[PDB]
């Protein structure tokens, strides 16, 4: 009796390439397949892109159509869904998926961060599809007040543009002042909204950088020595600065800002430094709570107003977000599975991070049990822990804390987690370990993951293949077999990992038997593998200039752009003083790879409560005509 | 202008993708500069004080400069068309200076104000134009014309809006009346 | 030294532009020669013994390119660009940038001169 | 001087791979790319002449981590390292080949041991995981309950310990602290023993080698 599977992103989308791989497992001779989706209810947006299996891919397919946008634009309050029915010869396999309505992103980039009124505004419009390619979409765009209520309408096509959409508008002299907002979306899918902040206000630049780094991210609370702030003050083109300096700091709970009346002071800078330090009793005293312990979780911050012995010009440079705790180390559970299995090791990647939220650097941790095991974490503050299991039914507790020297045992970080087994079909006991090196990974080296197998001896000749899936920003990437002669229990398959895998890949896993009384059953796995964000491609500038340094204002130079061929660059030159004044809001690539991070449709990293629970946490869908078929999904967000 | 500028790219190709650059700093300087300190703006027919900051940056060359404000028919000050304000100043090195100027804005718009210096001895200048709003004195107020319902089963509707009284605007100032249109939805 | 570089600022008050013209155009002009050909002439004249002499004639074949060239840029700016309107800033920005170009072009040239 | 004229611009070494293997269990080519004088080749990418799909790109040291399975036989295998670097013609790859014999075990019993092991340019400080894995047939598998494990390093014994295993499972990670007393090899070499035919007593053992940063 063999099957016949479908495997589908989770989430379907609108005017894109999705993947449906197609498999025929114990299946003799060649299988016409076609497959159509249809409207859910109701009855056709696309019947086309059949195939024909053959053995001599080891009866394995994939269909790829992009379906049209149009019935989709009536209704959206409420999720929609097709059919996806496909006919394997004369058996029918169909099932439901969830369809989105977002189809890209629009990155804005607004040249300045602060503009004066009177003064025109010029801003871009990148508009790219769910892979990072450029896309011919239209764009509405509307210019919000301080208030929300528009200013300028607009309508664009990126036909024929390569993604790149030049606006410009030109402040009104009576405006309102404060945050103002630019909000662009697709055409087709206008719940869907994006947006950047600037800044109206009445100012003329300044003439140099104050920066306020306290000597530790943090206080710790029984210190008592008080909080140890470093100002510094250079000119915007590298000098000095000599001035006199005042210092203020207050407790920051919420939302509500006091300050402390008797600490400012006036340290006056020589050679640009100067050092003012928080006594504990000042802060015990600004407070009414004399309770020191009470006052945890408080935040300080230090407002800094610096004005030259010339008295011509004063700048103000404020460093918030100072966490008053009791332990320099926080332990988070984000990328750890949880979910393992029984006799295999459940690798731990715990992250241990400053109080700020910057991830710690060379911190050992421990686990409190079996004390034998230390790690030290790495340089994305991911430490690898591994944890054999007993064969055993029950939930593992495990708990981790950080074992650093010269640091007292009551002030170390604690953390406990909750893991439950995986569980098999009516207890067979037919696990699947995916054994994998988790590091950051740079685009280019291989990697080798370990198809790690256990089930009793009677069923070892069932087996012979093992297929995996390779997600990544949205869409499956890669699909094929792992072949595996019998007899044999370690495979270890050699993964090509391009700069196309960029930023993470949920790689998954599945085989398929019949045992006990001859029933079908299905086995997976999951793996959250993290790589370097960076560019796809790659792009830097430089001077052609080698020699006659600190050009001198009027003089030409040459500048050096170093990118992929056919590319094309947008460039703007910013004055230094902006971003002194007010440097939020800025483009990087950091911000891309957040953003597209935050739109995958997997929502827990790795494994899962059972093979359903595994395909459904890495955003698929796999059903079979014997009937073994994935959990229903209807939200567009999985459960907090 | 002499600073830091900060040059940012960012790559839109068809094949590959997206990037952006780290930003990469070209810091232009000169051995002896004006860097002339206007406010954003000065109300009108009230005296203001303007700094000219002169620097300096030889290791070990003591400087003699001569700033001068040219006469602009706009402001009022002690230069004129007839006689020139000068000073002879002197800057030790790796030192700033700081020189006064009082200038009395006269009428509306947008204004330029420069200094000009001339090192001795050697042949070296930086003179700098600089431009500052100049206001009438008056705040901004905002007051509500009117606001009304419009139904037109309920009140077709012809509706007028008188004009404001404006009786405390400012004379020769631009005045904005901004107009709302938003419906009224109704549900359950 | 000190009595060349008299002689040459003696030399840059003779160049002359038609003051018809508008007040923007002779302030970007007399700006582009002062900073790319005036600065670094000045810098390198500074730099000479008082018994060594210079060359003025090849100087005063400076002034003349450096006429020819200003007049170009005045024509490109007039009337030449097509793609915004006439006597506009913008026309002056997108000229300004190759007038400095032959600007630079024409000093790197006579950086010879100053010398027998 | 030592411009060497060659019609190859690499060299294929086979220094560090290990010359036996196991049957039916993986084998960790380690091939050594260099440049024709000597100095270690970067990014290029070598791959195995069967099922040419495989292939690796180097590492910064020189060394790339191929994998290749093996059946369950007792025939010697035959490795052809090819390097397939781009803009260079058929004729300009470097080649290379290896013969590797089988562990033998003792009576013919199936008894093997098996160390994988991450292969980078490890750096003193961070930890290494080690999987002792084994393989066994479950008619002996209740008479092994550790793994005994020694440390080679300049010529001595730098830790011997034990890892305690729980009958049941056939996979343990031992965790190492690569301080810096590691610098710059060690040979991890481990061991069990059992009893097994008719009651003989045999033993049966595995190593690596680990090059940390110098
Ligand atoms: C199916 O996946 C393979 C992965 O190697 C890819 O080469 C192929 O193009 C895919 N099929 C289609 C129709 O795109
Ligand atoms: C007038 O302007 C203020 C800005 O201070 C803003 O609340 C709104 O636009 C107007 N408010 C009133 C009360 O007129
Ligand atoms: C034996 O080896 C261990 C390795 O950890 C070492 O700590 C110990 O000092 C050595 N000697 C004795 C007597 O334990």
């Amino acid at each position: 009796s063999p099957m016949y599977s479908i495997i589908t992103p989770n989430i379907l989308r609108l005017e894109s390439e999705e993947t449906m791989v197609l498999e025929a497992h114990d299946a003799q001779g060649d299988v016409p397949v076609t497959v159509t989706v249809h409207d859910f209810p109701g009855k056709l947006v696309l019947s086309s892109e059949k195939t024909v299996l053959t053995p001599a891919t080891n009866h394995m397919g994939n269909v790829t159509f992009t379906i049209p946008a149009n019935e989709f634009k009536s209704e959206k309050g409420r999720n929609k869904f097709v059919t996806v029915q496909a006919t394997f010869g004369t058996q029918v396999v169909e099932k439901v998926v969830l369809v989105s309505l977002q189809s890209g992103y629009l990155f804005i980039q607004t040249d300045k961060t602060i503009y004066t009124p009177g003064s025109t505004v010029l801003y871009r419009i990148f508009t790219v599809n769910h892979k990072l390619l450029p896309v011919g979409r239209t764009v509405m765009v509307n210019i919000e007040n301080p208030e929300g209520i528009p200013v300028k309408q607009d309508s664009l096509s990126s036909q024929n543009q390569l993604g790149v959409l030049p606006l410009s508008w030109d402040i009104p002299e009576l405006v309102n002042m404060g945050q103002w907002k630019i909000r662009a979306y697709y055409e087709n899918s206008p719940q869907q909204v994006f947006s950047t902040e600037f800044e109206v206000k009445e100012y003329v630049l300044p003439s140099f950088e104050v920066i306020v780094e306290p000597t530790e991210k943090f206080y710790y609370i029984y210190n008592e020595k008080g909080l140890e702030v470093t100002i510094t003050a250079r000119f915007l083109y590298g000098k000095k600065v000599e001035g006199t300096a005042f210092v203020i700091f207050g407790i920051q709970d919420g939302e509500q800002r006091i300050s402390l009346p008797e600490s400012l002071k006036r340290i006056p800078i020589e050679d640009g430094s100067g050092e003012v330090v928080l006594s504990r009793k000042v802060l015990l005293d600004g407070v009414q709570n004399p309770r020191a312990e009470d006052l945890v979780g408080k935040s300080l911050y230090v407002s800094a107003t610096v004005i030259l012995h010339s008295g011509s010009d004063m700048v103000q440079a404020e460093r918030s977000g100072i966490p008053i705790v009791t332990s320099p180390y926080q332990i988070h559970f984000t990328k750890t599975p949880k979910y393992f299995k029984p006799g295999m090791p459940f690798d731990l990647m715990v992250f241990v991070t400053n109080p700020d939220g910057s991830p710690a650097y060379r911190v050992p941790v421990a686990v409190q049990g079996e004390d034998t095991v230390q790690s030290l974490t790495q340089g994305d503050g991911v430490a690898k822990l591994s944890i054999n299991t007993h064969p055993s039914q029950k939930p593992l507790s495990i708990t981790v804390r950080t074992k650093k020297q010269e640091l007292s045992e009551a002030e170390q970080a604690t953390r406990t987690m909750q893991a439950l087994p995986y569980s098999t079909v009516g207890n067979s006991n037919n696990y699947l370990h995916l054994s994998v090196l988790r590091t950051e990974l740079r685009p280019g080296e291989t990697l080798n993951v370990n198809f790690l197998l256990r089930m009793d001896r009677a069923h070892e000749a069932k087996i012979r293949y093992y297929t995996y899936l390779i997600m990544n920003k949205g869409r499956l990437l890669k699909a094929g077999r792992q072949v595996r002669e019998p007899g044999q229990d370690l495979v270890v398959l050699p993964l090509s990992i391009t700069t196309d895998f960029i930023p993470s890949f949920r790689l998954v896993a599945y085989y398929t038997l019949i045992g006990a009384s001859g029933q079908r059953e299905v086995v997976a796995d999951s793996v959250w593998v993290d790589v370097k964000d960076s560019c796809v491609g790659s792009l830097v500038v430089k001077s052609g200039q080698s020699e006659d340094r600190q050009p001198v204002p009027g003089q030409q130079m040459t500048l050096k752009i170093e990118g992929d061929h056919g590319a094309r660059v947008v460039l703007v030159a910013v004055d230094k003083g902006v971003f002194v004044l007010n440097k939020k809001n800025k483009l990087t690539q950091s911000k891309i790879w957040d953003v597209v991070e935050k739109a995958d449709i997997g929502c827990t990293p790795g494994s899962g409560k059972d093979y359903a629970g595994v395909f459904s946490d890495a955003g698929l869908t796999f059903t079979s005509s014997s009937g073994q078929q994935t959990a229903q999904r209807a939200e567009l967000q999985c459960p907090q | 202008s002499i600073t830091t500028w900060e040059i940012l790219a960012v790559s839109m190709s068809d094949k590959k993708g997206i990037c952006v650059a780290d930003p990469f700093e070209v810091t232009v300087m000169q051995d002896f500069f004006i860097d002339l300190r206007l406010p954003y703006s000065v109300v009108r027919n009230e005296q203001v004080e303007i700094r000219a900051v002169l620097y300096n940056y030889r290791q070990n060359q003591e400087l003699k400069v001569r700033v001068e404000l040219l006469h602009n028919p706009a402001f009022c000050s002690l230069a004129t068309t007839k006689r020139r304000h000068q000073q002879t100043v002197t800057i030790p090195p790796k030192s700033s200076l700081s020189v006064p100027y009082v200038i009395v804005p006269l009428k509306t718009g947008l204004q330029e104000v420069e200094v000009k210096a001339a090192v001795y001895h050697h042949f070296i200048s930086d003179g700098v134009r600089k431009s500052l709003k100049v206001v009438p004195e008056g705040i901004r107020m905002n007051k509500t014309v009117a606001v009304r319902t419009l139904d037109p089963e309920r009140l077709v509707q012809k509706e007028d809006i008188p004009p404001a009284d404006l009786s405390d605007q400012v004379p020769d100032t631009e005045s904005e009346t901004r107009i709302l249109l938003q419906g009224t939805p109704v549900a359950q | 030294a000190n009595n060349h570089i008299r002689t040459v600022l003696k030399l840059f008050r003779t160049i002359d532009l038609d003051d018809s013209k508008k007040s923007f155009y002779l302030t970007a002009a007399k700006y582009g020669i002062q900073t790319q050909l005036r600065e670094p002439i000045i810098r390198i004249v500074g730099g000479y013994l008082p018994s060594t002499k210079l060359s003025e004639a090849c100087v005063k074949n400076m002034i003349s390119e450096v006429y020819e060239i200003e007049g170009d840029f005045y024509s490109k700016f007039s009337y030449a660009c097509e793609d915004h309107a006439p006597y506009s800033v913008e026309c002056l920005e997108d000229a300004r940038d190759d007038y400095l170009t032959q600007l630079v072009e024409l000093f790197k040239e006579t950086k010879k001169c100053l010398r027998e």
